[PDB]
C-alpha cells in the first residue's frame, strides 16, 4: 500500500510524468491499454487500473501532447486540470492571479485521489523553477498540501535554471520564487537540470540524436529505482521516512541530489563485465550526477543507496565500507556511518541489477547561489520586473527570497566542514 | 447664421464632452467565497 499521489505542473513535469508512468506501467506489466498483461494504480471496474495522476496545468497543448502519445490512456478524464491563458513565464501569473482561482480544483481533485486511499505516505511532484505555471502553480500546490496535510512528506523532483543558457529569460526570478516557497513545506527536493541530464544521455551512453521523450525515460527509470524498494520484497526494506530520517539530519538541508545505475555504451555493453563493485565504481563516478554539481567539489552530509537485484549483503557492506575508507573527507566526518543501504528483491526489466543513490550533501548551495547571483544581477538593475509587479508582487518578496536563499546556503556551508 | 454656428459651438461642447467621457467580478468573488465555505 503506503500510497502516492502524482500530481505534475508545467510541460516539464508533464512530460516527466508521462514517461514516469510509462515506465512503471511496462515494469508493473500494464499496457497503455491499462490491464495486466494498487501502491500506484487504482481498481475500475471492467479490470482495469488507473493511474491517480493528476496533470495539472495553465496551458492545454501540453495536456494535449501528452494524451497524443502512446501510454495516454492511462490517466482518467477527470484529473486533466485545464488551464486557458498560461502564466506565459511568469511567476506572479502562475501563482497569484491563476493559482488564487485554480488551488480550488485541484483542491477537491487531490480530496478525491487522497481519499481513494487509504493511507497516504506520501506525496509526488514534478514541476519547474522557472516557468511561470510550472514554478508559481507548483509550489503554491506544496504549499495548500502541506497546510492542510501536516503528517505526509512533500517530494519534489525539481527542475532549476540550467547553468550555460537560462531556458527563459526570467529562469533567476522564477527560480528564487520557487526555493523561498520550497524550503520550509518540501520535504525532499532531488534537485535534476536539463543540461547535466545531456551529460549524462551524451558522455558514456552513444546517444547522438537525443530528444526530450529519452530525458524523460533516463529521469523516469530513476524516479522509478528511488522507490522501488517499496512495492517489492527484499532482505532490508526502506521507505519514505527511514530515507527522509537517515538523509537530513537538519529540516533545512533536505535537497538531494540523485543518481541512477546501470549506464553504459550499447556497443561496449558485451565487452565489460557486469558486477556490484563496478556499480560502485559507476555512480561513485562523480560524472554519473543528475546535477549541475560535481558533488566532490564540496562534502556529503550523508547518503543513501538503494539497491535492485537479489545479490548478498556482504556486499553493500564492504560497498559503503570501501567507498568510505578511501572518499573519507569528500564525506562529513562529524557524522558516524553517514552512508544507509537498503536492498529491493528484484532486478529491472530484462537487465541484472539496478542502483539509486540519492545524496544529502552541500554542494546544491553553489547551485542556489547561482541562481541568487542571477537573481540580484537583474533584480538591482530592474531587469524583467514589470511582469511580477503589475499583477499584485513587491519586491521585498523578492528581496526576502533572494535573502533566505542566502541563509539556506549559509547554513549548507558553514555544515560542510563543522567539525567537533 | 447665428443659430447655426451657434449649433455649432454646440457641436464643439458635446465633442469636448465625448472626448472627456472616452478617458464582471462579483460573479467570481462568489467563486472566491465557495472555496472558503
Ligand atoms: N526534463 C524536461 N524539462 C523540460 C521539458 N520541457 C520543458 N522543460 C523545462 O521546463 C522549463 C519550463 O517550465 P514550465 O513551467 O513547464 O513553463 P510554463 O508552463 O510556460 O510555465 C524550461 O526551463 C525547460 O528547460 C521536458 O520535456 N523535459
Amino acid at each position: 500500500m503506503r500510497e502516492i499521489v502524482h500530481i505534475q505542473g508545467g510541460q516539464c513535469g508533464n512530460q516527466i510524468g508521462a514517461k514516469f508512468w510509462e515506465v512503471i506501467s511496462d515494469e508493473h506489466g500494464i499496457d497503455p491499454t491499462g490491464t495486466y498483461h494498487n501502491v500506484y494504480y487504482n481498481e475500475a471496474t471492467g479490470g482495469r487500473y488507473v493511474p491517480r495522476a493528476i496533470l495539472m496545468d495553465l496551458e492545454p497543448g501540453t495536456m494535449d501532447s501528452v494524451r497524443a502519445g502512446p501510454f495516454g490512456q492511462l490517466f482518467r478524464p477527470d484529473n486533466f486540470v485545464f488551464g486557458q491563458t498560461g502564466a506565459g513565464n511568469n511567476w506572479a501569473k502562475g501563482h497569484y492571479t491563476e493559482g488564487a482561482e485554480l488551488i480550488d480544483s485541484v483542491l477537491d481533485v487531490v480530496r478525491k485521489e487522497a481519499e481513494g486511499c487509504d493511507c497516504l505516505q506520501g506525496f509526488q511532484i514534478t514541476h519547474s523553477l522557472g516557468g511561470g505555471t510550472g514554478s508559481g502553480m507548483g509550489t503554491l500546490l506544496i504549499s495548500k498540501v502541506r497546510e492542510e496535510y501536516p503528517d505526509r512528506i512533500m517530494e519534489t523532483f525539481s527542475v532549476v535554471p540550467s547553468p550555460k543558457v537560462s531556458d527563459t529569460v526570467v529562469e533567476p526570478y522564477n527560480a528564487t520564487l520557487s526555493v523561498h516557497q520550497l524550503v520550509e513545506n518540501a520535504d525532499e527536493c532531488m534537485v535534476i537540470d536539463n543540461e547535466a541530464l545531456y551529460d549524462i544521455c551524451f558522455r558514456t551512453l552513444k546517444l547522438t540524436t537525443p530528444t526530450y521523450g529519452d530525458l524523460n525515460h533516463l529521469v523516469s527509470a530513476a524516479m522509478s529505482g528511488v522507490t522501488c524498494c517499496l512495492r517489492f520484497p527484499g532482505q532490508l526494506n526502506s521507505d519514505l521516512r527511514k530515507l527522509a530520517v537517515n538523509l537530513i539530519p537538519f529540516p533545512r538541508l533536505h535537497f538531494f541530489m540523485i543518481g541512477f545505475a546501470p549506464l553504459t555504451s550499447r556497443g561496449s555493453q558485451q565487452y565489460r563485465a557486469l558486477t556490484v563493485p563496478e556499480l560502485t565504481q559507476q555512480m561513485f563516478d562523480a560524472k554519473n550526477m543528475m546535477c549541475a554539481a560535481d558533488p566532490r567539489h564540496g562534502r556529503y552530509l550523508t547518503a543513501s543507496a538503494l539497491f535492485r537485484g537479489r545479490m548478498s549483503t556482504k556486499e553493500v557492506d564492504e560497498q559503503m565500507l570501501n567507498v568510505q575508507n578511501k572518499n573519507s573527507s569528500y564525506f562529513v566526518e562529524w557524522i558516524p556511518n553517514n552512508i544507509k543501504s537498503s536492498i529491493c528483491d528484484i532486478p529491472p526489466k530484462g537487465l541484472k541489477m539496478a542502483v539509486t543513490f540519492v545524496g544529502n550533501s552541500t554542494a546544491i548551495q553553489e547551485m542556489f547561489k547561482r541562481v541568487a547571483e542571477q537573481f540580484t544581477a537583474m533584480f538591482r538593475r530592474k531587469a524583467f520586473l514589470h511582469w511580477y509587479t503589475g499583477e499584485g508582487m513587491d519586491e521585498m518578496e523578492f528581496t526576502e527570497a533572494e535573502s533566505n536563499m542566502n541563509d539556506l546556503v549559509s547554513e549548507y556551508q558553514q555544515y560542510q566542514d563543522a567539525t567537533a | 447664421m447665428e443659430i447655426e454656428k451657434h449649433v455649432v459651438d454646440f457641436q464643439k461642447k458635446i465633442i469636448e464632452k465625448r472626448s472627456n467621457i472616452g478617458g464582471k467580478q462579483i460573479k467570481i468573488l462568489e467563486n472566491r467565497l465557495d472555496k472558503a465555505n
